[PDB]
């Protein structure tokens, strides 16, 4: 889930 | 509970953490962790956890922005050495  | 969360990493690691919208009561319209890299910056450190509320990262104010916006805030600090966020527990 795209993780920053 | 109110917090200021200190991640003291390295550039390239971003912080590895998973954001969305605060749809829960709303206490403080933010985004929730809803993940963690499990053996980043973020797992290292301890002081971020799974369920929590960020409001504002480095000053960036995030009380008030959408998901997208959040998104961006954090991705944009790709290359920092401290990640001084203020989320409540």
């Amino acid at each position: 889930p795209v993780y920053i | 509970e109110f917090k200021d969360v200190f991640i003291e990493k390295q550039k390239g690691e971003i912080l590895g953490v998973v954001i969305v919208e605060s749809g829960w009561g709303s206490i403080l319209p933010t985004v929730i962790i809803a993940n963690m890299m499990h053996g980043g910056p973020a797992e290292k450190s301890g002081k971020l956890n799974i369920g929590d509320q960020i409001m504002s990262i480095n000053g960036t104010s995030l009380v008030g922005l959408p998901l997208s916006t959040c998104q961006s805030i954090i991705k944009g600090l790709k290359n920092q050495s401290r990640v001084k966020l203020n989320i409540v527990r």
